[PDB]
């Protein structure tokens, strides 16, 4: 009956495509054609952080827009003070191969993970005075690509096993598993209301998940690996930067591909994607060693950061929109403003 | 965390004595450590400070030259070598734990102290004693001769509580932040040169002497402390 | 009529040594050889700094000449020094083909910045001596001139025995031959200048020669920056 | 202009700097190696050999030191077939150790394809490959039986003659070495098809009982370091 | 193993889409409303910039 099921699936996919085309009366560029362009956005490297020993694979800001955690392949997880360049903590990891770092919203815990398939959650507010591994979540069958905190007790982790997980930290167990993707899930963005999250994988498809219920609501389709994903500040759109030079903006309420940010002079893959606080600027890190700032509505390039000697591997915009921190494969992070 | 100090007793004037506090239960090597003292019936007075890594040592004016502070990190013990003692140096000496980073809460833990008997941003706390009944809000205020609001943004005032017959316990750090393990009924407020601690719904087991300490510039000056009695 | 032109390239030596200062020191990342090149560029920049400065004081005609004391005062250091740096580079490069793991892994990162600063710490201290002993004088302080010449001869012989060693290894391993010999070419005029200074009085005729010889000197300090760029980029 | 607490925080940052400089020296003095191979390939045998004599966990690590030079050798387990995404973590490894079972001719062709994927990877474009043609005691016992000829799996073997080069000095059957050199050349051709800096394949013949594999790794890594010295420092 | 695909795709098909025009209008409205909030769009004066 596999033929019958495949035929029904093909018919359903065609119905989805037809319905999604039936709601595409106008394109985002047509509506945006009248608003004035942003103009040259020239951001300068204010602070440069020079502590790590090897390539930086991830950063994540704190909710205070002051502290930030950076993970390097040297086995270090450095918690930096952005304003003063001071190093607040230097956690030595048990595994040197780290692909993700997460800073809890409360500022108490920080998460790391990588080839070890373990999500290591470290406690920073201990009475002992030193950072300790509070928990080691150990249920994945593939490398961790992204960890994000929901609160102090729940984490959401994307792994190379084609599955995402929602863990209760105290119990140490996977409360929920998300099992739709057909390839390695490389990125993960949590909606501001923390009830949904979009995961981009290597199947050239992003998937929107309901955390509370465990299902996959919508599947958005890119022509290569999706390496970074980031929600729009609204909570009703998101951006996916992929291995084909392209960052695409999708909208949940319409189940569409609103815009495709690409340029003929860009050939490398996007590693990181972030939005400015307003949502008007889409910052994307590239293998070309520089970050491009796109206008998220006119789909035109607005600026270039261009201050790194190796590929930009992580990008993050503070909660207050004050700065965009770029971490590349040279040890350095750069805080642009 | 535990931090027990020893070495006190009778010292004839002009003698010398080594006070040693042993720290068990925390990362001693990564914490700056202070020596403070309280006279037989008086307030707190900062004595010395040895930084993490032993790269920055500060002494009080009435202490400088006579006292040498040092730490043995591998053995987890800090020593105050007191030379040429005087009658004014009699006190219960407390060893105070203190880390410093963004968001840190210095002066977290205090030792039980050693009794040693020998045979400047002035901070004023006018209320030397405030009568009170449990269940009612109290306000303990202290001023300063110099505004503590540094240009970086945070005012460096610390509110401590010393229950009868116990070591001081940190209540508020930096004039608005609540320490770890202190009830939410305590609140701190004010501006540079004027600070107020408010206890809403006062509940006994929190009567005792309240001190306010500056941390803008060394030496760290304390106050006389308001004595809340039930 | 030469002095008109020589100042210009002397200026241009600076338009160049100055840039390498930046390229090698502040733009590209530091590598063991960077520090040495940097010191070579800084020294030349200086022997040129005072030089072009004298040149300007002279055109200005505001004249003092206690400057001259210094310019020839530390002259003996663009040599015990420059030749010693070049020996240091050559030896480090022969240790980077003989001892690859040691050079890449277990070598003190600041061994370049101790060798540099040792070469100067015992090169100026040795050139101030010759300036103080051939001009002003003490009787047997003059054995010092022999020491400088012995130290200078040993440095040149080690430079050659190291550069020849590297070239004999590379053939046994047209521009690579210039990279392996990029430093014997630059420490040839240093020995030439020292030999000229010490053996000028043997046949002294630099009165009718200095105006043209200094064009060669400035041209050397102007072609030097391109050699530091071809040897450390 | 800094406050007392700001100065203390700066001093803490400098102490962290000091531990980071010590960790930098440790990180530099150690050589990272990545071990790849198939399940058929004798690969845990090699980690056992260089360990004894010198769960769902993903990365397995093996310290071993040769002549006072420390090696961290990483084997990647508990991962799926596709490797194009976690292979980017190894853009800075000194060498990639690829173990290919020379005994199994049927699966040999896919071993060459895996080798080609590793060689022509945009991230490992500067990483040398130390190649271990493992299980050769099984190769001799397989080629001296005549029940499995390479021509049944590689049609070009019939027209291949051993080159006028280094035959195995000890007693070895002259067509054992022919088959061995054909397997070697099938990888060397892929290595030399697209060559660049730091990108040289060192082929070696090994077995399980061989206890000199660590020495071979040290020699090849020394040559890799020498090439990076000759290149980074502009001597070539 | 293939009925999961058909059930999931049926659940994804029966969603209440909105026209792309309304979504574009909502994004433009959000960007206009929070225009003078992000320093990256309109650079904040150096007095209010902590970097
Ligand atoms: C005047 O001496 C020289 C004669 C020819 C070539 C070079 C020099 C010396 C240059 C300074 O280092």
């Amino acid at each position: 009956e596999l033929d019958q099921l495949r035929q029904e699936a093909e018919q359903l996919k065609n119905q989805i495509r037809d319905a999604r085309k039936a709601c595409a009366d106008a394109t985002l560029s047509q509506i945006t054609n009248n608003i004035d362009p942003v103009g040259r956005i020239q951001m300068r490297t204010r602070r440069t952080l020079r502590g790590h020993l090897a390539k930086i694979y991830a950063m994540h800001w704190g909710t205070d827009s002051r502290l930030l955690v950076s993970a390097s392949q040297d086995g270090k997880l450095i918690i930096w003070d952005s304003y003063t360049t001071n190093k607040v903590h230097a956690i030595p990891l048990r595994s040197s191969w780290v692909m993700t770092c997460a800073y809890a919203p409360s500022g108490n815990y920080v998460a790391c993970g990588g080839l070890d398939n373990i999500c290591s959650i470290y406690n920073l507010k201990t009475r002992e005075g030193n950072v300790r591994v509070s928990r080691e979540l150990a249920g994945h069958t593939g490398y961790l690509s992204c960890c994000r905190f929901l609160d102090d007790n729940q984490i959401v982790t994307s792994s190379g096993d084609t599955t995402c997980a929602l863990w209760d930290i105290e119990t140490g167990q996977q409360t929920t598993t998300f099992t739709g993707h057909t390839g390695d899930v490389m990125s993960l963005s949590l909606a501001p209301d923390t009830r949904l999250f979009v995961s981009g994988a290597c199947d050239a498809s992003a998937k929107l998940w309901d955390v509370r219920e465990g299902m996959c609501r919508q599947t958005f389709t890119h022509e290569s690996d999706i390496n970074a994903i980031c929600f729009f500040p609204n909570g009703n759109a998101f951006a996916t930067g992929s291995d084909d030079a392209t960052c695409r903006l999708f909208d949940l309420r319409a189940d569409q591909e609103l815009m495709t940010y690409s340029h003929d002079n860009i050939i490398c893959g996007i590693t990181s994607v972030s939005f400015s606080k307003s949502g008007r600027l889409l910052l994307a890190g590239y293998d070309d060693f520089n970050c491009n700032v796109w206008d998220a509505l006119k789909a035109d390039r607005a600026g270039v950061l261009a201050g790194h000697d190796n590929r930009v591997s992580c990008l993050g915009v503070t909660d207050d929109g004050m700065a965009v921190a770029t971490g590349s494969w040279d040890s350095f992070l750069k805080i642009w403003n | 965390v535990q931090l027990v100090e020893s070495g006190g007793g009778l010292v004839q004037p002009g003698g010398s004595r080594k006070l040693s506090c042993s720290a068990s239960g925390f990362a001693f090597s990564s914490f700056g450590m202070h020596w403070v003292r309280q006279a037989p019936e008086k307030g707190l007075e900062w004595v010395a400070y040895i930084s993490s890594g032993s790269g920055t040592i500060y002494y009080a004016d009435t202490v400088k030259g006579r006292f040498t502070i040092s730490r043995d990190d591998p053995k987890n013990t800090l020593f105050l070598q007191m030379t040429s003692l005087r009658s004014e140096d009699t006190a219960m000496y407390y060893c105070v734990r203190s880390i410093y980073y963004y968001g840190s809460s210095p002066f977290d833990f205090w030792g039980q102290g050693t009794t040693l008997t020998v045979s400047d941003i002035v901070m004023t706390q006018a209320t030397s004693s405030v009568p009170v009944t449990p269940g009612e809000s109290v306000s303990i205020s202290c001023r300063s001769s110099k505004s503590l609001l540094h240009s970086n943004g945070n005012t460096y005032l610390y509110w401590f509580l010393q229950r009868p017959g116990q070591s001081p316990q940190l209540l508020i750090y930096r004039m608005s932040n609540l320490a770890s393990g202190v009830p939410d009924r305590f609140s701190g407020s004010g501006s540079g040169t004027a600070f107020t601690l408010t206890i809403s719904r006062l509940e006994a087991e929190d009567v005792g002497v309240y001190y306010c300490m500056q941390h803008l510039e060394y030496p760290l000056t304390f106050g006389a402390g308001t004595k809340l009695e039930l | 009529t030469l002095f008109l032109a020589t100042v210009l390239v002397s200026l241009c030596g600076l338009v160049g040594n100055g840039t390498v200062i930046w390229l090698l020191g502040f733009r590209i990342k530091r590598n063991p050889f960077s520090v040495y090149i940097l010191n070579l560029a800084g020294a030349d920049f200086a022997f040129l700094f005072c030089k072009s400065v004298r040149f300007l004081l002279l055109v200005l005609n505001r004249s003092v000449a206690v400057l001259n004391v210094l310019i020839r005062g530390v002259t003996f250091s663009s040599y015990l020094g420059g030749l010693s740096l070049l020996m240091a580079v050559s030896v480090e490069r022969c240790l980077s083909v003989l001892f690859p793991i040691w050079y890449r892994c277990r070598r003190l990162a600041q061994l370049s910045a101790i060798a540099c600063a040792l070469i100067w710490g015992l090169s100026l201290c040795m050139g101030i001596l010759v300036f103080l002993c051939v001009h002003f004088v003490d009787f047997l302080c003059d054995v010092v001139n022999l020491v400088y010449n012995g130290m200078f001869f040993l440095t040149f012989l080690v430079l050659c025995a190291s550069s020849l060693a590297l070239l004999i290894w590379v053939q046994c391993f047209r521009i690579v031959l210039l990279t392996v010999l990029a430093f014997l070419v630059l420490g040839l005029p240093l020995g030439a200048g020292l030999l000229a200074d010490r053996l000028s009085p043997s046949l002294p005729c630099f009165d009718i020669l200095l105006p043209i010889l200094h064009l060669l000197s400035a041209l050397n300090s102007g072609v030097n920056p391109l050699i530091y760029f071809f040897m450390g980029r | 202009t800094l406050s007392a607490e700001d100065k203390a925080a700066v001093e803490r940052s400098k102490m962290i700097e000091k531990q980071l400089q010590k960790d930098k020296q440790v990180y530099r003095r150690t050589l990272r190696l990545l071990l790849l191979g198939a399940d058929n390939s004798g690969k845990s045998t090699i980690v056992k050999q260089m360990r004894i004599y010198h769960k769902t966990s993903g990365i397995f690590e093996t310290k071993f030191q040769v002549d006072k030079v420390n090696f961290h050798m990483f084997d990647v387990g508990a991962q799926r077939d596709e490797r194009r995404k976690w292979i980017q973590c190894f853009n800075d490894v000194t060498a990639i150790i690829f173990v290919v079972d020379s005994s199994d001719y049927n699966r040999l062709q896919e071993a060459l394809n895996d080798f080609k994927s590793i060689w022509n990877n945009r991230w490992l474009r500067t990483i040398s490959v130390i190649l271990f043609l493992n299980k050769q005691d099984l190769l001799a016992e397989k080629v001296l039986a005549g029940k499995s000829k390479i021509e049944d799996y590689f049609p070009e073997f019939a027209r291949y003659t051993t080159p006028e080069d280094a035959t195995p000095e000890p007693g070895e059957d002259p067509r054992v070495t022919r088959a061995k050199y054909f397997i070697r050349k099938e990888f060397v051709d892929i290595s030399t098809a697209s060559g660049d800096g730091r990108h040289i394949c060192y082929p070696h013949f090994t077995c399980s009982v061989d206890t000199e594999n660590a020495r071979r790794i040290f020699n090849d890594c020394k040559d890799i370091i020498l090439q990076m010295n000759l290149r980074e420092y502009n001597l070539v | 193993q293939a009925r999961k695909l058909v059930e999931q795709l049926k659940m994804e098909a029966n969603i209440d889409r909105i026209k792309v025009s309304k979504a574009a209008a909502d994004l433009m409205a959000y960007c206009e409303a929070h225009a003078k909030e992000d320093p990256l769009l309109t650079p904040v004066p150096a007095s209010e910039n902590p970097f």
